[PDB]
């Protein structure tokens, strides 16, 4: 129920289609649901996600981005304490960090 | 000291941590990067170790 | 298994007799057939399994008006084989008609040797392209074998004729014989007399006994091609497993040959790989890329460094290759042959399907078309005229070799996913 | 790599203990971090130096 | 590559696909329709898919 | 990488043969090419990587009417290289026409050596300005290489002619050859025979075997220029990285040379820096400031005191420099070369882009203009007349060298932010 509203809100947000009475909205929604129902991936390996997170930390320390490395470790360590974790991580990832070593402007 | 520098060659490792990692051998690097231009101009989403491992050898 | 060897024409009988002398000296064989005191290896490919190992070669000699056969006769190697399979002009029409009139008893000689054999796997024709008595007769008789035995393999050893044109019907003879090589043969190895004479003048200053030296060269070629069979190797102990890798198209069966030591009067395998990759170790003379390359090597090698050699030659990318398809260079290794003097211990031999031979075909096409337009170089043979009143057999062969040239050039294209 | 290589080269080739060789290699490797712009203080300078490498590859286009 | 790996299972799968491929094309003969196209489609799709997987085991 | 060396003219063949003797004695090389028992270093810059390390020099000798080539012949160093790249008047027109008629086969010699090479990076021309047979022929053939290979670097070793003017067309020959050096060459190192003879009469009392001594001097120059390549150094192992620092303008590629030990029959690096900063260690003879100075050193140095030396030479402000732009003096260091006698252990060599050479150019301009206004010193060559009826090629070269003199003098100005 909330699922359907969430998939509609995702189409509106990412695709920039705020009018549900646009046929392009319904085409994007049908595409999104048919993509969700075409089961073609293995389930998430938590250990592979952990290895990737640790490697991202290593790449930050190799590039002497100490503030980004410390923040990366700190945030990933806090988030992984209370499955869906590793899901969201892989989801965001697909590669790694963008703006390679130039996004360490933490205000707080 | 006498066994560590001949049987496990503690000195030559420092020599080859200098030539390569500290990039002290500059003859290797120019022909390396000369041969390495088509690999690096491709984005490394489509680079793998199997493309790398023996253009290493042509350089060596 | 059991392959019956065919020698015909002056040139073909020459290299066949030389190669049988090569295999007699090579294995532990007396000049009488007697197994010697240093003979183990696989000895049933051409060798008759007699009781006291009289390894009688499966050698069928058939010609007419014998000249060089007399020179074969006064020799102790006429006692090596004789199961009574030896049988006693220079144009295609004359040889064709002479093969026509006596086809029955020589085919009875073929059949007697065939049922006398345990099995039959291939016909190896010792020949030369437009070899005089070999031409016409060989194309006719090759049609008789291909009609009569369609379940066997045909390999034709021949050389490209270069006699500096004198017979003027030679492009016609080679054109019709080449038609028969396309449609009645499954493998044709041709070599340039020009490039072989160039290598002979390169390594030494001798070019005058060219017949004797070229017998040594093609006898080394053929012994090296069969060494994996005649000595216990692992693969290509069938002819067909060797042929299958070279051929993607059963009309493109024409192969280029090269040999890595050009002097004989050792080192690692990467080096001979780089040598054979040069076109000056090749015995044969736009853009042309090979379809598939396979090499045989015999000598003293490091069994791990052959991996390293393919690795470095690959990552060198020292070759091109063809757009359409995953082939490779192919390595094959066998023993260095004992019981002979072993000088320049690494000897390599390459079989490659190359599109450069289409230019050589086009040279003969242009020669045939020129003499056809002039139409004064057929000499009006009456045998040719009654055989073909309109001489459209030559037109049909020119159509065939043109279709092959089209297949060659579309195989150069990446559109050999489509038709060539 | 020449004054530095000299310092390391002395402090190994005389060194009559493994622990002296270890701490000779240590301070040497840490000193090259301070000679270059990979230090905690000099990250801003490294950013300045990155901004002058942008125009070099830009000039290629 | 006889030791039990994922690689070894892929190689066994290639061999079994090759065996089933040989059985059809041997008995087929010279080119003739004998309801061959459906079996052919399954076979050629399997070869393409698994050969694509073998480019992912090359590193 | 791989650079092919060109020697031509009497003078150029002299210093080329001397330099090849220098590199044979320098590395562990026999007079036959055999690697010796004291040979490691980088040996593929001019050295053919043979199997038994027959380091065959990439040395192409091309001239006509051989005189000094016979003196090269009766020597064991004719067995060092011969891949058959050695080939058998004194005016620009005569040499130009003689190079024109045989350009094809000698360019085939060039192409054979080029594809025989693994790569190509530079052409090093052993020459002298108006070198007799070298002049005309070299300018023509240099145009052929620059047209035929536009992706390579040209360095021309030559000396400024001083024969006390006898050929009267010599300013014309040097003017046209200098035009070709401007437009078909990217680096020209010229040296004054006057100043070299002054240094020879300075260090010793010998000036009479001037050819033999000057071979030693420029062979030391060229071995020192390539020592960072031929022995494992760190930078300027490419020619182009060395050339790039010297040149802000691709027509200003004319460099001054100096050498720090003037006697050979040590001390710190600050001292040789101060020595080389003096103009009496310079081998070459208004206000003139250098554009960029770079020095190579080979010897026994303190690796921290080179920092201190640049520090003290800077804060001394012992030089001027040019208004327009941040350049520097540039230090470069390599090994002192083993396997030769090492006397006066520090030997330094300097490459500088100086505006003082524009005066030398203007001297030759004034000589050419004087002989042109008189117009009795061309001797009416028929080859020159049919080559150019109006002799406006000399007018165009005089325009080119005048544009270069203007660039020199506006580069002396701070207005080389604007056009020169």
């Amino acid at each position: 129920a909330q699922q359907e509203r969430d998939v509609r809100e995702l189409v509106r947000g990412v695709a920039g289609l705020q009018d549900e009475a646009d046929p392009n909205f319904q085409l994007a929604l049908n595409f999104a649901w048919s993509n969700f129902r075409f089961h073609r991936f293995l389930d998430v390996n938590s250990h592979k996600i952990e290895k990737t997170i640790e490697g991202i930390y290593e790449k930050f320390v190799i590039h002497s981005d100490l503030s980004k490395a410390a923040s990366w470790k700190r945030l990933t360590e806090e988030f992984l304490n209370a499955d869906a974790h590793y899901s969201i991580l892989s989801l965001l990832l697909c590669l790694s960090d963008s703006p390679s070593n130039s996004s360490y402007v933490e205000t707080p | 000291l006498d066994v560590l520098n001949k049987k496990y060659s503690l000195l030559d490792h420092m020599q080859a941590m200098r030539r390569y990692l500290l990039l002290g051998q500059g003859d290797f690097i120019r022909h390396l990067m000369d041969l390495l231009k088509p690999e690096l101009v491709r984005p490394a989403t489509t680079l793998y170790q199997h493309n790398l491992t023996g253009i290493l050898e042509t350089a060596v | 298994r059991e392959i019956i060897t065919l020698q015909l024409g002056q040139c073909g009988n020459q290299i066949g007799f030389e190669f049988w002398k090569q295999l007699c000296a090579e294995h532990g064989i007396s000049p009488e057939g007697i197994v010697e005191e240093f003979a183990t290896d696989r000895k049933d490919v051409f060798f008759y399994q007699a009781d006291d190992e009289h390894y009688i070669p499966r050698a069928v000699l058939l010609d007419l008006e014998p000249r060089v056969i007399h020179s074969i006769l006064n020799s102790p190697y006429a006692k090596l084989y004789n199961p009574e399979n030896i049988y006693l002009g220079n144009n295609w029409a004359s040889g064709f008609s002479q093969g026509e009139k006596i086809h029955e008893d020589i085919f009875d000689i073929i059949d007697r040797e065939a049922d006398g054999s345990d099995s039959l796997e291939g016909f190896v024709l010792c020949h030369s392209i437009a070899g005089g008595t070999g031409s016409g007769l060989g194309s006719y008789l090759l049609e008789r074998l291909n009609d009569r035995y369609p379940k066997k393999l045909v390999q034709t050893y021949s050389v490209f004729p270069n006699q500096d044109e004198d017979v003027v019907v030679q492009p016609y003879n080679s054109l019709l014989t080449l038609k028969r090589l396309t449609q009645n043969a499954d493998c044709v190895v041709v070599l340039d007399n020009t490039a072989l004479n160039r290598i002979a003048t390169d390594r030494l200053h001798i070019q005058n006994p060219s017949f004797s030296q070229i017998n040594q060269l093609v006898s080394t070629i053929m012994s090296a091609s069969t060494t994996t069979l005649r000595y216990p190797g692992y693969m290509n102990n069938d002819l067909i497993g060797l042929i299958a890798s070279l051929i993607p198209t059963p009309r493109l069966h024409f192969l280029m040959t090269g040999y890595t030591p050009l002097t004989t009067d050792k080192t690692t395998v990467l080096d001979v790989m780089r040598r054979l990759l040069q076109p000056k170790n090749v015995m044969v003379s736009t853009n042309h890329c090979y379809i598939a390359i396979l090499n045989i090597i015999q000598g003293e090698v490091d069994p791990t460094q052959v991996h390293k050699s393919l690795q470095r030659i690959r990552e060198r990318k020292l070759a091109n290759f063809i757009p359409w398809g995953p082939a490779s260079i192919q390595v094959a290794l066998s023993r260095k042959s004992p019981y002979l003097p072993s000088a320049h211990r690494v000897s390599g031999l390459m079989m490659a399907n190359h599109t450069s031979i289409s230019s050589l075909f086009e040279r003969t096409c242009r020669q045939y078309d020129k003499l056809r337009k002039r139409e004064a170089f057929l000499e009006q043979f009456r045998k040719e005229d009654m055989f073909k009143d309109n001489f459209d057999e030559m037109d049909t062969s020119r159509e065939i070799v043109q279709q092959l040239i089209d297949e060659y050039h579309a195989a150069t294209r990446p559109d050999y996913i489509s038709w060539g | 790599l020449e004054c530095s290589w000299d310092e390391l080269w002395n402090k190994v080739q005389q060194a009559q203990d493994l622990d002296h060789i270890i701490a000779a290699h240590e301070v040497f490797l840490d000193t090259i971090i301070s000679r270059c712009l990979l230090d905690s203080d000099s990250r801003a300078l490294l950013n300045q130096l990155r901004a002058v490498f942008d125009q070099i590859i830009e000039l290629q286009n | 590559f006889i030791l039990l790996k994922p690689v070894f299972h892929c190689l066994n799968e290639i061999l079994d696909l090759c065996h089933s491929f040989c059985s059809l094309v041997s008995q087929n003969l010279g080119p003739l329709d004998e309801r061959g196209a459906a079996q052919l489609s399954i076979l050629v799709k399997g070869f393409s898919r698994q050969s694509s997987l073998l480019f992912k085991i090359l590193s």
